[PDB]
């Protein structure tokens, strides 16, 4: 994020409304479609 | 009957080197895959087009112009963008367009839609949100065979000349070596033009050698497959006309003009 | 005699309306929903 | 008249208080911020 | 609660029911899990 | 065919935060936490192997150990999609 | 010069606006030494 | 200006649940061999596909499914017929299909209309004045290029069965008869062949844009000649995406 150098505490502003990356629907985990709706959380994705 | 009228809510934050940049791109032409009233600036950009993920080539635009419905920009204000869809039964009766090919377009002709297969395209970079917007040509119904094929004739060559309209001819090489990425941004349509036509000037002679383990059943039927499923993605139709009343005949590229619809 | 007889020969089972009546919203689940809530249709007969 | 604005915004301002101390250290001052952010344009619809 | 006088809010029986609508406190949570395969413990103190 | 539109907006009256989220319960899992690797033949990726014929033992004998693999006879454009399965029982399968 | 080469052109009916829709400021508190708790752990004294 | 709407006078000697049988067959397709305003039932039959007092088969009606003006059933009332012309020249503001293909219709896909093939049609039968209606399958344009290759990979193999689609199996079958309309798909596949080759073809084996500029030209005619061309489009503005098989869907004309 080109901000990084900006915030600094920018851990609050992307822990909330990430969008979904795979498809809730199919059989298997595909990759989301181009214009899902879908919103999740990810908090091993935010911790690495 | 009304209008189909869309919306793009144009987002804050845009630096007026940009707003100043969408004004004078009025009336050029912009594809959605679902028809709405309230679009969104992303659902014109570039990134609409990826499909590994990655920027078109020459040859996925050939389908998306044929698979998403169009839309002539009708006006900007500086807060939101307007445009009026084509395609469908409408009665929009303003229309106009401005050419953005690099030829004339006489009066009375039809219209088709062409990605920028030569060059690079005069599109906009959105920078402060992120994105890039690009305008298919607009070349006439008459000159699109000759464009098509000799885009691929002249690359083939170099993997191994002009236009003409109007009584002026356009020198497609624009004097300088376009020869790294104009090979390779066209390449998978080549590629797919020579293993075509490749099957093709073999299995007639494969059929009966006296005219002048390998199924035969098979593959007769995977070239009438490819063949004809190619057969509609490069020979695309018209969707407008130029018609004038009172004005100029011809129109020098970057200028506006009136057109109906088909 | 006919009331009653009438009135069991109706009635579905508690363990199979309970967790269907917690799935109601929207109850034309897709391909995957009815795949995980019959893993739990399983489980709450046995328990019960 | 929503439909005519460009960017509607509003604005804020707060005072900070301080603490007189002792040396050695810079003496300090009173901070005063102001801020600025913009509103964000949604929508509903329906139909028969 | 605490200290401090709220509401207390269950709106998927007024709105939400009866239309083909989710509701929307009912999300989703992305959880990565890893395991090794194939460790040998390369060492002697350490196989007991 | 009616259509009835309203435009809004809305904007932030705080200085910290204003709203506060907690996910509180746990309801049913919904992909099954099971075994099911990943094929990377369904990439169409750079250099490949010299001799064809030794790729197409290579993917064949990938295939003979999964379920999540190309439909055999490959396209010549595509998404080289797999074959839907017949019937689905604990939930969609995540991929390792 | 801006002229309008043939009639009535478009953006001559605009109206496009924005609105400053509000302010916001904050009070102090000023807070005095005696009426603290902490002081009768001292006996302040003027001393000119 | 005005829809061409076509009207046709049935026969009011039908049963209760016979004209109750054409409500459910309103947003389906039907031909002409002649466009006039005040029609016949007779002249949408089967009986009239008869080549010559002999039943049709998949390359006959393949023969008249472009030689005929399609029109849409819009709404019948009781004792009249309603329907709507397509590729006439003439808007239908308001159009509408019913999706008689086994699979799904995405949105933007083109429409072409195909004589039942999966060994399994959707007849209605009429006892009453003697006549069978056929409704022909709306297939995109993708599986009804890949259709047609595999009826003529098997017409050639007479005169010397499962497509896969959005990741399932389909399986088809034929009827072959009449040797002439057999061994007619053959002279213009050969012919196609024979047009397609110049003398450019040389580098492409080891001119060369008049070569492609000839090619394309067979490639437009050959697809669209040997099945049918784009017909309808389907755009739904407000519906749901995906038209399952069975549903009705806004479609506009081609």
């Amino acid at each position: 994020v080109n901000t990084n150098c900006n915030t600094l505490d920018r851990l609050l502003m992307e822990a909330k409304a990430v969008a979904s990356q795979s498809s809730t629907d199919t059989e298997y985990q595909f990759k989301r479609p181009p214009g899902s709706t879908e919103m999740t959380q990810d908090p091993c994705g935010l911790f690495q | 009957a009304m209008p189909f009228e869309i919306e793009v809510l144009l987002p804050g934050e845009l630096s007026p080197a940009e707003t100043s940049a969408l004004q004078k791109c009025e009336g050029k032409i912009i594809t959605f895959s679902t028809l709405r009233h309230r679009a969104s600036l992303v659902d014109i950009a570039l990134s609409s087009y990826y499909i590994n993920g990655a920027p078109p080539d020459t040859l996925s635009l050939l389908e998306a112009y044929r698979m998403r419905f169009a839309a002539v920009i009708t006006r900007v204000i500086p807060g939101k963008l307007l445009a009026h869809a084509i395609g469908v039964g409408t009665p929009t009766p303003g229309l106009f367009i401005q050419n953005t090919s690099p030829v004339d377009l006489c009066n009375g002709d039809y219209i088709c839609l062409l990605p920028p297969v030569f060059g690079s395209a005069d599109s906009i970079r959105l920078d402060s949100v992120g994105l890039e917007i690009v305008f298919p040509l607009t070349i006439p119904q008459t000159l699109m065979r000759e464009i098509i094929a000799k885009v691929v004739a002249r690359a083939v060559e170099r993997t191994a000349d002009v236009i003409c309209y109007n009584g002026r001819r356009y020198e497609l090489e624009t004097n300088l070596q376009h020869r790294d990425g104009s090979d390779a941004a066209i390449r998978t349509l080549v590629l797919n033009l020579m293993f075509s036509i490749n099957e093709g000037c073999l299995l007639l002679l494969a059929l009966i050698p006296t005219l002048l383990r390998f199924p035969i059943y098979e593959t007769i039927s995977s070239w009438i497959s490819t063949s004809s499923r190619l057969g509609d993605t490069l020979g695309t139709r018209a969707i407008l006309r130029v018609c004038v009343f009172d004005g100029p005949s011809t129109v020098h590229p970057g200028d506006r003009t009136a057109v109906i619809q088909v | 005699d006919q009331l009653l007889g009438v009135l069991l020969e109706k009635a579905p089972p508690l363990s199979l309306l309970s967790p269907i009546n917690k799935f109601q919203p929207e109850g034309h689940l897709n391909r995957v929903a009815r795949a995980a809530l019959l893993s739990d249709l399983k489980r709450r007969v046995c328990a019960d | 008249e929503l439909a005519y604005v460009r960017d509607g915004v509003i604005q804020f301002e707060v005072q900070q208080p301080m603490i007189a101390r002792d040396g050695p250290h810079p003496v300090d001052q009173p901070v005063h911020n102001y801020m600025v952010k913009r509103i964000h344009k949604r929508s509903l619809s329906a139909a028969f | 609660v605490g200290d401090k006088l709220v509401f207390l809010e269950a709106l998927e029986r007024r709105v939400y029911q009866a239309t083909r609508v989710a509701y929307p406190l009912i999300g989703n949570i992305d959880i990565t899990f890893i395991m090794p395969m194939g460790v040998f413990q390369a060492n002697s103190m350490d196989r007991y | 065919n009616f259509t009835l539109t309203q435009p809004r907006a809305h904007v932030d009256l705080g200085v910290g935060y204003t709203a506060v989220c907690a996910t509180a319960a746990l309801r049913c899992p919904l992909t099954d936490m099971g075994n099911t690797a990943q094929n990377l033949f369904f990439s169409r990726g750079g250099v490949p192997m010299l001799h064809d014929n030794v790729t197409e033992s290579l993917r064949r004998i990938t295939a003979s150990g999964g379920r999540l693999n190309p439909t055999e006879p490959l396209p010549i454009f595509g998404g080289l999609r797999p074959a839907t399965s017949a019937g689905i029982a604990r939930g969609q399968a995540s991929v390792c | 010069f801006f002229k309008q080469i043939r009639s009535d052109d478009n953006s001559l009916y605009s109206a496009q606006f924005d609105i400053l829709l509000g302010t916001y400021c904050n009070t102090l508190n000023f807070v005095r030494f005696l009426e603290l708790g902490l002081s009768v752990a001292c006996i302040c004294t003027k001393f000119p």
